[PDB]
């Protein structure tokens, strides 16, 4: 028999309809229990002689309890530079899911994947990708190679493409741009970076090199050779110098552009991902640039 | 089997009852694309 | 439901539970000499006896392995209890440390494989347990270190030195935010939806097939001025969703609920009614309110449900209030815990009910003290339109004057002020009749007297609170308890002396205890004290202690929906009322003008109606379910089962989640067989007039009395009328409310000569006066008055031919002596039927009636809810035991059993219901209670008769039985010294019969049931000997049990066992140990009583 | 079809036995024959093992009761003997 907890809930009080339920007059001549008596209308203090206080910043000094879902490691990664690309209209027929739904869908369906399951998913390790001196101590050419028995020659850059990039990198940067304002905001991503970020700029192509994808910072992008600036980013994700402010506009200044420190490298869109930008996309780009490049040296 | 008289007990049977919210079910029917034709009409 | 995990990697399934008495050897076991130095010497009894809050953890085989004890006042001598709030802020001002949000821990003992974890685990359920809690603190020796346990969880504030020793102390603070912090809230947006629908889906996917998978995104994005949407949530992922919004109906609120205290939650008005020139209160001003469409939370986040608000009322800033109106069977959540039930109006037909709460509520800076002269114009302001508003000022003049009852009993008055406006008022005195109140109440179930000490009993006088504060009441009771030294009130309600009090949901009922009528002349100096054989006014005792303060209780709103005050229902609703820790909202009781002991009658008066002794007055003024039950006045008319209404006479109506009907059977007017005499035909051809129903006008001298309001309308109109004098008087009937009326008329002045008794007897072998003995003293009592018998006598005609309203002659037939008699009364007692209006009730509803309404063991109808107890019911036909109804069994035990089984229905604690089983639809449950059946005869004889419930078998059958056994007659009945006693082929008790023209105590007689040894060894003179007192004492059942239980330890239950030599199992008996074990148990029943 | 729904269920609570017996010769006499020897073997077997438990119960407490009353009369001799001495001193 019975039934528990609807879901809370409440019945409406409509302020426009009395005619749905009737006349409700069809209720007993009620003698109550006490109780029910002390809380009727003259036996509990009444309204009509009541006090209150005056200010509302009382309340919140009286608190002493902060927000902690507020202040958490906090960071200075814009909320728009996660958002993907979409070809949805703002108003959606009713009972379909609206374009905000849709971007967190996207978002939440693109870091829940991993970039390095999907290469040795694919079979395919970045390390051995990158391309490293040659070893003529240690002949090359055996009997066991995998298939080329002398390693990459020619770099990843110079046999990808660009044009399945979603967006051109002038509209990257401007989506890092925020709107109405001047102000430009790293873009999170991830890059193939030498973890010896040391030897990878004395000697990117050293066979002691490893290359993993680890998280960058995009800031700009050089038109004539075309690349993107990367920094690796600690745990507060905060960019800054010896004076501390955020790297915001490249610190480009009108007497030149910034001299270059050690962290800071130039990366190409084969070795970069944007947070907003899909690994599927990004898996699909990446096997047809290793078949094309395959393909190139087998010619 | 079913008789009219029993689809009359099942007309008086059943109780009362409205909306989640009155607001609710009106902008439901006011972004409703039949809403945005009256509105066509409106324009 | 947690996971601990010990350093060596062990993982143990941990639980916290409430704790139990067996408790205190696990905790003194876990005590440590590292505990001992921690927290001194503790009587752990003692310590949790005046606890505020000791919480237990245990595993999944329930072994003890962690436990707290919390109180309100500081560990060490460091501050006192009335002002550690001043020493503490002393230490540090930068704590925002109250007695609101500040608790202190006093004892921890845990396993130290698990001990960090334990105490973690226990930190966070006290947060759980009171929301409101921010600091717990310890207070520990300066000279000695935390330990590796309580130095992850405690940090150091300080020293403080002792008030007694010079030593200074370190003191220690864990703070709320470090294990259950605060949910951050704040304006849902559409991304929430994947976090809010596994929520959503743990409850109910009604929403989903109604209103689609996209709804709560709808709802989220079109968030306007009128609608907000708000969320809470955890480390960025929502936990808790919200929907509030601005419109609502006031006019639909006015009609249907009672919002006088609030003004209906509207802006108040010059043109506004409040007063009549029920009266329906005119609100003209605009809504200051706005309501709660959706909310749901994470049972993990649940006790934070308090949070959404400070946000929801920034929103809203025009608003005052915030309501909810959820149906009468949604369970008591933590939010709505706070809020405040509204009362709907009598006519409201409404399925939910309405909850509401003020913004001035979240003030967390309410301020208890004692009360002062400035605080008298704001308790005037507060008490001036409250009922015995100058009694409770006049207690507190007597308080700002001499701060002392006249009679010189100390007085004491606190006060709760908020944003410097006093919303709280509080009387109490000392108590001094606590003897009295542990000898004639059940306190020992809530308290341990023993470590309670005089001055920590106080007297509750005068209760206040503001409704919008309504849910500090609890917070209040505690502070009150703290400020002044008391561990236990009382309060006290005195059947209509009258009182106000709002905590009394708060507080508990406490059941009274029955009575030894002790003969104090022969008992003299060994007779017991003033206070524990006086006999003042009757009173309801009503309690609280610290403990209370902070358990909660479970809240039924159902419509619980009784229909007839008979001993059955009286029962029922009495063991529903005093269940400690349930709080029923909506208990109703539909009876004809009230229950049972609406006149004072007198015992003169009483003897029209035979006893049954389940209850009487005394009772009643001591349960008092005027305090506890609603009470509808009018007959029933009908039933609608489909929509859960009950129509009544008034033409007015009652909807009910439960039905339960206790009306019992009534008498019958009976109706003439109209049957003409002048053939002087046999009463044989003539057929029989028993079903016949009088459709005609009743007549104003023909009376029924089937309860204290037909008594006392008889009483009156016969007082009128001055019958004793010149008026004769018929009483038609054979049961024992014939011969009571009929002594009780001899008592009123009625003369011998003008009363005329008939008893016909029709068919059937039930046994009336079956004893030969009293049978015989019956007939010869009754021709030595001298009243006109006739027997056999079918009521003919009234009036011979014609309109018998009223009455001034009738007509009899019988086969010896019909007689046609000038009848001026008649009283009818010939035979008990269910009332028409209710049977044409039950049968336009379609509930079974096969001669009686046929229910199952469980007592459900046909209907699962509607249900139905007392001398109405006959049991269904699939246990073929169609002889065996409720009639048979005594009414209290059929209604303590009922409740008995609706427990189950709304108690988690108790186990949920199931279906019967095989067992259960082939038989029915039997009950041991005995029947019972007491007045006071013709010749001033009290009579008594307990017997064991069976079906009516005439006693001479019974004695010619084999198994009958032995039978003591004492005294004569002619004499009236008659006692009678009943031994069966066991040795047991199974009827007892009293006769006597003095006065007895039936209230004890009525123990002697089944007393074995006791009976084997003028009976009143043998019962004289406190032997049978022993006997009739009130917790002699209580231990009976637990030695019962000892004994059955190794036995002697075994010794039995192979018995199936008495002289064999007896020497045995003196061979084994037990005896030292029950003389110990005879030295616990000493302690026990020794008071009482 | 009305007057079976409105009163359908006492009509199967008078089926507990049922009344017709043209079809029901073959089952419905085994089934009386049935509730018969059940309502016969229940009464049997739950009777006397509830009577011997309730023997058991009952002796115990006759024990109980016997040095109970011995205990009555302990206490009230032992008042009337300690005010005894209390007025010879």
């Amino acid at each position: 028999p019975l039934m528990k907890q609807r879901g809370f809930y409440s019945d409406i009080l409509s302020p426009g309809t009395l005619d749905q339920l009737g006349e409700v007059c069809r209720g007993p001549r009620m003698s109550q229990n006490l109780l029910r008596q002390a809380d009727l209308d003259k036996f509990t203090p009444r309204v009509g002689s009541f006090e209150v206080p005056e200010d509302f910043q009382e309340r919140m000094e009286q608190q002493c309890i902060g927000s902690t879902t507020r202040l958490l490691a906090q960071t200075d990664f814009p909320l728009q530079a996660y958002e993907p690309k979409m070809q949805v209209p703002f108003q959606v027929l009713p009972g379909q899911h609206p374009r905000k739904i849709e971007i967190e869908r996207r978002k939440q369906q693109y870091l829940s994947l991993d970039i390095e399951q999907l290469l040795f998913s694919q079979g395919i390790d970045s390390n051995k990708l990158m391309p490293r001196h040659l070893d003529h101590q240690h002949p090359q050419t055996i009997e066991q190679g995998h298939d080329p028995i002398f390693p990459i020659y020619l770099p990843l850059k110079v046999f990808d493409n660009e044009d399945f990039d979603c967006r051109t990198p002038r509209e990257w940067i401007n989506m890092g741009l925020e709107p109405g304002s001047l102000d430009r905001k790293p873009v999170p991503g991830k890059a193939l970076l030498p973890t010896d970020d040391f030897l990878g700029h004395e000697d990117p192509k050293s066979q002691k090199l490893k290359y993993k994808w680890c998280e960058v910072g995009v800031l700009d992008y050089d038109e004539e050779k075309k690349l993107y600036l990367v920094h690796k980013t600690d745990e507060k994700g905060l960019v800054r110098d010896e004076m501390g402010r955020p790297i915001l506009n490249a610190g480009v200044t009108t007497e030149g552009r910034p001299p270059l420190q050690v962290c800071q490298y130039w990366v190409p869109r084969i070795q970069l991902l944007f947070c907003a930008e899909d690994p599927c996309m990004f898996a699909q780009r990446v096997v047809q640039a290793n078949a094309l490049r395959k393909n190139t040296e087998a010619l | 089997h079913i008789t009219k008289a029993q689809e009359k007990t099942r007309k008086r049977q059943q109780p009362i009852k409205l909306e989640p919210l009155p607001v609710l079910k009106v902008y439901q029917d006011h972004k409703q694309p039949e809403y945005i034709h009256e509105q066509n009409r409106f324009q | 439901m947690s996971v601990l995990t010990s350093p060596r990697g062990k993982v143990e399934v941990v639980h916290c539970r409430r704790t139990e008495s067996q408790d205190v050897y696990c905790i003194k076991s876990l005590i440590r000499k590292f505990t001992c130095k921690l927290f001194g010497k503790l009587n752990i009894i003692y310590l949790l006896e005046k606890a505020n809050l000791a919480v237990t953890l245990c595993n999944d085989k329930e072994e003890i392995m962690a436990q707290a004890t919390f109180l309100d006042y500081p560990n060490w001598n460091v501050a006192k209890q009335d002002d550690w709030v001043s020493v503490f802020r002393e230490l540090d001002s930068d704590i925002p440390c109250t007695p609101l949000n500040t608790l202190f821990m006093h004892l921890f003992v845990a396993v130290d494989e698990y001990s960090v974890g334990c105490c973690k685990e226990i930190l966070r359920t006290v947060y759980k347990a009171v929301p409101e809690l921010h600091f717990i603190f310890l207070i520990v020796p300066s000279y000695m270190s935390l330990g590796s346990t309580l130095i992850t969880v405690f940090d150091q504030v300080g020293n403080i030195p002792c008030l007694t020793y010079e030593e200074d102390f370190a003191v220690h603070i864990c703070h709320r935010h470090s294990h259950y912090p605060q949910l951050h809230v704040r304006k849902a947006r559409v991304e929430d939806h994947d976090d809010l629908m596994p929520i959503f889906m743990r409850y109910d996917t009604i929403l989903k097939e109604t209103y689609g998978e996209y709804f709560l995104a709808e709802l989220i994005e079109a968030q306007d001025e009128e609608n907000h949407a708000v969320v809470c949530e955890v480390e960025g992922t929502a936990v808790g969703f919200m929907s509030v919004c601005s419109r609502v109906n006031m006019q639909l609120l006015h009609e249907c609920f009672d919002l006088g205290p609030f003004h209906g939650l509207c802006f108040p008005h010059p043109d506004d009614v409040l007063e009549s020139p029920h009266f329906r209160p005119i609100y003209r001003g605009a809504s200051a309110a706005f309501c709660i469409q959706l909310f749901c939370i994470d049972e993990k986040y649940e006790a934070r449900s308090l949070d959404f608000m400070n946000f929801v009322f920034s929103l809203f800033s025009d608003k005052n209030f915030c309501v909810i109106s959820l149906p009468h069977l949604t369970p008591e959540f933590f939010l709505i815990q706070n809020f405040v039930k509204m009362v709907p109006f009598n006519t409201c037909t409404l399925e939910q009910d309405l909850y509401v709460f003020h913004r001035a509520g979240l003030l967390k800076s309410i301020n208890i003290r004692f009360a002062t002269l400035l605080d008298t114009p704001g308790v005037e302001n507060l008490v001036s339109t409250l009922m015995l508003n100058k009694s409770i000022l006049e207690d507190l003049d007597r308080y700002n004057k001499a701060r002392k009852d006249p009679d010189g009993t100390l007085l004491q008055a606190f006060v709760a002020e908020v944003a410097e406006q006093i919303v709280g008022i509080a009387v109490i005195r000392n108590e001094m009749d606590i003897e009295y109140i542990r000898s004639h109440y059940n306190i020992e179930d809530f308290i341990y007297f023993s470590h309670h000490q005089r001055e920590e009993h106080g007297h509750m006088h005068h209760f206040a609170l503001n409704p919008i504060f309504r849910h500090y009441t609890k917070f209040f009771l505690k502070e009150i308890l703290r400020l002044g030294f008391k561990s236990c009130l009382y309060y006290r309600v005195y059947p209509k002396a009258h009182s106000l009090t709002s905590a009394l949901h708060y507080l508990v009922p406490v059941r009274p205890r029955r009575q030894i009528v002790y003969p104090l002349e022969k008992l003299g100096i060994n007779a017991p004290s003033k206070a524990v054989s006086k006999d003042p006014m009757s009173y309801a005792l009503n309690h609280t202690n610290r403990k209370l303060t902070l358990e909660p209780k479970i809240t039924v709103n159902a419509k619980i929906i009784v229909v007839g005050a008979s001993s059955v229902g009286i029962s029922f609703l009495e063991t529903l009322v005093f269940c400690s820790h349930m709080k029923f909202n909506n208990l109703t009781l539909i009876s004809t003008h009230g229950l049972p002991g609406k006149k004072l009658l007198d015992t003169e008066q009483r003897k029209f109606l035979a006893s049954d002794h389940c209850f009487n007055d005394k009772d009643y003024a001591l349960m008092s379910l005027c305090s506890w039950v609603n009470v509808v006045v009018g007959r029933m008319t009908g039933i609608d089962r489909a929509a859960k209404h009950v129509v009544l006479s008034t033409d007015e109506i009652v909807p009910y989640d439960h039905l339960i009907l206790c009306t019992g059977q009534q008498y019958q007017v009976p109706c003439p067989t109209e049957a003409d005499i002048s053939q002087h035909l046999t009463n044989r051809e003539v057929p029989n007039s028993s079903q016949r129903r009088y459709t005609g006008k009743v007549p104003c001298n023909h009376f029924t009395l089937n309860e204290e309001e037909d008594c006392f309308k008889a009483l009156i109109w016969i007082r009128n009328n001055s019958i004793t004098t010149e008026g004769n008087i018929i009483v038609y009937g054979n049961t024992i409310d014939t011969y009571t009326t009929v002594e009780t008329l001899l008592n009123l002045g009625v003369s011998g000569s003008r009363i005329h008794l008939v008893q016909p007897p029709p068919a059937s072998t039930i046994t009336c006066i079956n004893n030969y003995s009293v049978e015989s003293a019956v007939a010869d009592a009754l021709g030595a008055a001298g009243v006109t018998m006739y027997r056999d006598a079918i009521l003919a005609q009234w009036n011979d031919g014609l309109h018998p309203d009223p009455i001034y002659s009738a007509s009899f037939t019988t086969p010896t002596k019909p007689f046609r008699l000038q009848c001026s009364m008649f009283f009818s007692f010939c035979e008990k039927n269910v009332d028409y209006e209710t049977f044409k009730a039950l049968n336009d509803a379609c509930l079974v009636y096969d001669s009686r309404l046929v229910i199952d063991t469980n007592f459900h109808t046909n209907d699962i809810a509607i249900r139905a107890a007392g001398s109405l019911t006959k049991f269904s036909n699939r246990y073929y035991s169609n002889e065996w109804t409720h009639s048979n069994f005594s009414s209290k035990e059929i209604g303590f059993q009922l409740a008995a089984a609706m427990l189950h229905l709304f108690d988690p604690t108790l186990e949920p219901v199931t279906e019967p089983p095989a067992n259960l639809d082939r038989l029915i449950p039997m009950y041991k209670g005995a029947k019972i059946q007491g007045g006071i005869l013709p010749g001033s004889y009290h009579y008594l008769h307990i017997a064991k419930p069976a079906i009516p078998t005439p006693l001479e059958v019974q004695m010619a039985q084999p198994n009958y056994g032995l039978e003591l007659v004492t005294g004569s009945a002619k004499n009236g010294t008659y006692f009678r006693i009943h031994i069966n082929k066991y040795k047991m008790v199974e009827t007892i019969t009293c006769l006597s023209r003095e006065p007895f105590p039936a209230s004890n007689y009525i123990r002697l049931f089944g007393q074995h040894e006791q009976l084997l060894n003028d009976l009143y003179s043998y019962f004289t000997e406190p032997w049978c007192l022993a006997l009739f004492h009130d917790r002699f059942i209580d231990l009976r049990k637990e030695l019962r239980q000892i004994l059955a330890s190794k036995s002697i239950e075994q010794l039995a066992h192979q018995i199936e030599p008495r002289q064999y199992l007896k020497r045995v008996f003196e061979e084994s140990i037990y005896k030292t074990l029950v003389e110990r148990s005879t030295l616990d029943y000493l302690h026990y009583n020794r008071y009482h | 079809f009305e007057g079976k729904e409105k009163r359908l269920e006492l009509i199967q609570e008078l089926r507990t036995c049922h009344a017709l017996q043209e079809d029901e010769k073959l089952v419905k006499k085994a089934e009386k024959q049935v509730t018969l020897a059940l309502q016969r073997q229940r009464n049997l077997h739950e009777h006397k093992v509830s009577l011997v438990e309730n023997h058991l119960a009952g002796l115990e407490g006759r024990a109980l009761a016997d040095m109970f009353d011995f205990l009555s009369k302990e206490l009230v001799r032992l008042q009337e003997e300690r005010r005894i001495h209390a007025f010879v001193m």
